């Protein structure tokens, strides 16, 4: 998750 | 060596303007007050061997090694402590270039001001500089182990208080556009703008990104179903929870080859791309189930073609990147065994979360993949052709990105924008598998693999095989469409004696216009007609409450000297800056010992006025009127004496003044006089018996007039305002 | 006429079986009748929205606003084309991810409100 | 959950669903877009395409389904027959369509209605 | 979760 | 015919038709053509040919921003201008490109421009  | 006080300034301050981030330390020099460096035996040698980089410091001599020459001549240690703090926090990768030292009124204490990039790092560097200098003056040298420990602590502090690359990109774009930005204290959220014009981002999710769209994107099967219902070419496949369903699922997709992958996975956690037999199928299912957090896997048809990442911002395709997995080309008649480390020696290689182009990591899984490749370590590539290392095609492992934004077919642009709108994401990253992005996805058998919310765009701003795309610019355009910043009108009132009354009068006058006014005074912080907070509420800690409120349209801030001295201003610029008067009444507090210092401190408000703003100054006060220069933006004078020569000269060429002429509060717009009220119908003036109230009313009326507030609203607010 | 699609199809299929059993034997077993009623009740319960979604859909119907059931995440779409909105139960398509995540965080919400 | 507000049991109920629908559709506005349904024996496709072209002359995105396929604007959204409600849903649920033009053959009406 |  | 212009473009100054009026030297012709560049309002733009020394000399005494266009992508003046600021235009690799500082925006292949 985050900055996919 | 005793540290009396350690303050941090975050906005425009007494020491500097445009240098918001500073640290001010009150340092005691009890036993070493008035001895120079030349008076200290071996101090220069120890200092220059502990910190050779000090040779770069260009002091007031302005020549290479000038600070070292000054140390040779011999000066007070405040200067060298300033310089060593600067160099100590600069060696940790934080460039800082501002420093000051001043002798205070008290017998021994000095004040040292050091620029910082990180608040904790700056404070730690300030604390470490005095220890380093004390150790040198005591023993002649500083241990290298302690220097390395301090440097690594500074680097850790810098890394800890750092944003992620998307967030710096967006914040830097906002700074370039002049949009104010602040860091919220909940979940690493950034607030852009002020009041009703504010927006919020976390990393790439904005405050307008929908919960439903994000949750639908994270659901692979739901996204596939929705896109298929919309005619989007998604891959054909089905889910399989158990082992017995593997066949029945394989015959569904339409033969071979197929793809096996977990649904609770990301970044290629246990995904197998190509399988052509049942042994591979069962090994694939087992591996994906092991990687699956819920023991559930998806089978689907395998689609040949390159992997593209398409970034969609505000429903428009901004960047297209093709992801090529880690590969080497043997056109130099060299095999893999040399190229694996030949590429690793490229300065572009970098680990962590800053350098996007990660070094080629040769793992046992990579060894297995290159075994499946059909060649070996010393197998020279044929004809100098690309030979791969894996198939995940991810930048986190050592792949590359190729810019394809200018080659995408317009039909594909329309389809991808439609997909982003269908899912419901303002910023989306769509994964496409297609043989040619320049042709529509229907001719070739291109498919939409997945849609990602909160995508990372560090691959688009540095493709390494094409043109970089201004993704942060597109995000800022979405957040602030036109040439509009997120600012709201800010009126900062300062002065020795009439701040609270003028602030309340300004708020009351602006309330006559249908606007929600957030104002902070000494009594407390109010938003509209209700009290937001009790207490003093005059420093920036209460200004943030006003500026972060989503309902405030105009901010009126009483700015006392205490807040400016303690932590500077709570804002970078103000639309209106009012200076009422400067009188030496409470003198000696802090380092303010002369009325000139008090005027310099109160001039921070006037000098922070934006170029399109106004500085409302008292022409009758010589110190306040002296602030007319070094002010960006127009100057408006108010005076209780209508025959002020400076005010009249200012009105002759230009205008925008306010006077008390014949029992009248009048605005001079050059050659025109506009009377507001008889000054005996104004309740706070006490039938014109209180000249201070009349001056405060003059300042408030001039301030609202400079912002285009109509005369009748000023009249009504001035007549209905009661002293309380 | 039906109220639930699966329930209506099941009732249509069961009616002919009931009538055939009556014509063949003169009666229908009570156990089979109870089984069919329980199956119909289960079908009605299964293809049912929640009370929040039911109330919102009823209001939309009262206002003449079209509504359809999306096949992904129990989402209801109101309106057509560019004028459409979406709800799940109480979240709308304009409800922010950041706001929901902040509300779910007790300490973060307390810090922000303080 | 507003389940306790629409039935307090010790006071006046509040129309929460009405407030939600007011938030979703502020004025007296439904979510409808103009729908033009063309039916007939022998000229449905030509009339549908001509209507789509004429409305395209106005600056509007037209989603229209004909026998040849389903189009949105200038681009083909789906191939096939596409003359029943299963293709009308594609047009009516697209977030970019402002005017829907649907060729309604008798087959779709017979099979599953409008 | 759901209908909080 | 106007006091100010939003954009003032100067393409080139070549001493070809000299002798007309009081214009006898190419410096006089450059001074005459510089009226357009000097009439640009402070919020306006002056689009100058960086490849022409006389036109590029009009960079000073111009109120408002300056934007350079050059057929040679390696023009040192244009590159220096783009490094500090931006707003230039070049023909780099069969491409009509706009430089907005460190960003390159390609318009067309210059072979698809008739
Ligand atoms: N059905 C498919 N046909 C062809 N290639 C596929 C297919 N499914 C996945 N791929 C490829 O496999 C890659 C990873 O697939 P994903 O389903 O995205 O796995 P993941 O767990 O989501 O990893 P990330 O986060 O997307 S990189 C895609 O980017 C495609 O290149
Ligand atoms: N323009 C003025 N010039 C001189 N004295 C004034 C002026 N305005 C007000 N005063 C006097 O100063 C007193 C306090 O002024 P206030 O505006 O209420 O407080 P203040 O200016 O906010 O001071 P602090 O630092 O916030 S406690 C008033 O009661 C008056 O007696
Ligand atoms: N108004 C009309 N009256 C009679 N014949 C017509 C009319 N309009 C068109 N036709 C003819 O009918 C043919 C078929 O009709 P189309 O408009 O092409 O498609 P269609 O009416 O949708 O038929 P279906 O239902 O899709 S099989 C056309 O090619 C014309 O030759
Ligand atoms: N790319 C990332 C986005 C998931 C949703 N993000 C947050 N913060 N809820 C992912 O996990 O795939
Ligand atoms: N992808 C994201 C991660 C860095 C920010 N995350 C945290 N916890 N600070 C990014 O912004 O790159
Ligand atoms: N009340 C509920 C809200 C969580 C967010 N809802 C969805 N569907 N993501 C909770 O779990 O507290
Ligand atoms: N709280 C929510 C529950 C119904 C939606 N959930 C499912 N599975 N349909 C509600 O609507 O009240
Ligand atoms: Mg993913
Ligand atoms: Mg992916
Ligand atoms: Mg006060
Ligand atoms: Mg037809």
């Amino acid at each position: 998750d985050d900055d996919d | 060596m005793k540290i009396l006080k350690l303050q941090t300034l975050r906005g425009p301050n007494y020491w500097s303007i445009h240098r918001h981030k500073l640290v001010v330390m009150r340092l005691d020099l009890e036993d070493l007050y008035e001895k120079y460096t030349s008076d200290i035996p071996g101090f220069y040698k120890g200092l220059t061997e502990v910190l050779p980089s000090l040779v770069e410091h260009l002091c007031s001599p302005g020549v290479k090694g000038g600070f070292l020459t000054r140390v040779e001549k011999g000066t007070l240690i405040g200067h060298v402590i300033e310089h060593v703090a600067i160099e100590l926090q600069e060696l940790a990768g934080m460039p800082v270039g501002f420093g000051r030292t001043r002798e205070t009124s008290t017998t021994g204490v000095f004040q040292v001001v050091i620029e910082y990039e990180n608040e904790q790092a700056g404070r730690y560097a300030a604390r470490a500089a005095v220890r380093l200098c004390q150790s040198i003056v005591d023993t002649g040298t500083y241990p290298a182990t302690e220097l390395q420990q301090d440097l690594e602590d500074l680097k850790e502090l810098k890394n800890q208080a750092s944003l992620g690359p998307s967030t710096e990109a967006i914040v830097k774009e906002a700074e370039a556009r002049g949009i104010p930005w602040t860091q919220l204290g909940a979940r690493f959220m950034i607030q852009f703008g002020y009041g009703v014009n504010q927006k919020k981002i976390q990393a790439t999710l904005s405050n307008q990104t929908g919960i439903l769209g994000v949750e639908l994107a994270c659901d692979k099967e739901g996204t596939k179903r929705i896109l298929k219902d919309a005619g989007v070419p998604v891959p054909r496949g089905t889910v399989a929870r158990y082992f017995d369903e593997l066949q029945d699922a394989i015959e569904y997709v339409g033969g071979y080859p197929i793809v096996i992958k977990p649904l609770d996975g990301n970044h290629g956690r246990g995904i197998t791309i190509d399988v052509k037999n049942w042994q591979e199928a069962e090994e694939a299912y087992d591996l994906a189930r092991k990687a699956s957090k819920t023991k559930t896997v998806i089978v689907e048809r395998y689609y040949t073609g390159k992997d593209h990442r398409v970034l969609v911002v505000n429903g428009k395709v901004v960047a297209v990147a093709e992801r090529v997995p880690a590969h080497v080309v043997g056109n130099g008649k060299s095999t893999i065994a040399e190229l694996i480390e030949e590429t690793n020696r490229d300065p572009q290689r970098g680990d962590g979360h800053d350098n996007i182009l990660t070094r080629i990591t040769v793992d046992k899984s990579a060894l297995d993949i290159l075994g499946k490749q059909g060649y070996s370590i010393d197998s020279i590539p044929l004809k100098g052709k690309k030979c791969f290392l894996r198939a995940t095609a991810n930048l986190s492992t050592g792949g590359i990105a190729v810019d394809r934004t200018d080659e995408i077919h317009p039909e594909n642009v329309w389809l991808l924008s439609r997909v982003a709108k269908i899912i419901g994401l303002d910023i989306a990253g769509i994964d496409v598998v297609t043989e040619d992005i320049s042709q529509p996805l229907r001719e070739v058998e291109g498919v939409i693999v997945e849609v990602n919310a909160a995508p990372g765009f560090r691959m688009h701003v540095a493709p390494s095989r094409g043109l970089a795309r201004n993704v942060a610019g597109a995000v800022m355009d979405m957040l602030f469409p036109g040439s509009k910043n997120g600012r709201i009108p800010i009126l900062s009132v300062t002065g020795t004696n009439g701040k609270t009354t003028t602030t309340r009068l300004l708020a009351h006058i602006i309330k006559q216009t249908g606007k929600v006014v957030g104002y902070t005074t000494t009594d407390g912080t109010y938003i509209g007609e209700y009290l937001a907070e009790t207490g003093d509420n005059t420093g920036p800690q209460s200004a943030h409450l006003i500026l972060s409120d989503p309902t405030v349209e105009v901010a009126v801030l009483e700015t006392a000297r205490g807040g400016i001295l303690r932590s500077g201003l709570g804002f970078s610029s103000c639309e209106v800056g009012i200076v009422l008067n400067v009188t030496a009444d409470h003198l000696g507090i802090g380092d303010i010992d002369t009325i000139e210092q008090l005027a310099k401190l109160k001039s921070v408000v006037a000098e922070s006025v934006m170029p399109k703003g106004y500085a409302v100054l008292n022409a009758e006060d010589p110190l306040v009127a002296a602030m007319a220069d070094r002010v960006k933006g127009q100057v408006a004078y108010f005076s209780m004496d209508p025959n002020n020569e400076l005010l009249l000269r200012h009105t002759e060429a230009g205008g925008l003044a306010a006077i008390y002429e014949n029992g009248y509060i009048s605005i001079l717009k050059g050659d025109w006089t506009l009377r507001i009220e008889k000054a005996v119908n104004v309740p706070i003036t006490m039938a014109g018996k209180a000249p201070f109230m009349i001056a405060n009313a003059l300042a408030a009326c001039l301030a609202v007039f400079t912002q285009g507030v109509k005369i009748e609203h000023i009249r009504k607010g001035l007549s209905t305002f009661v002293a309380s």
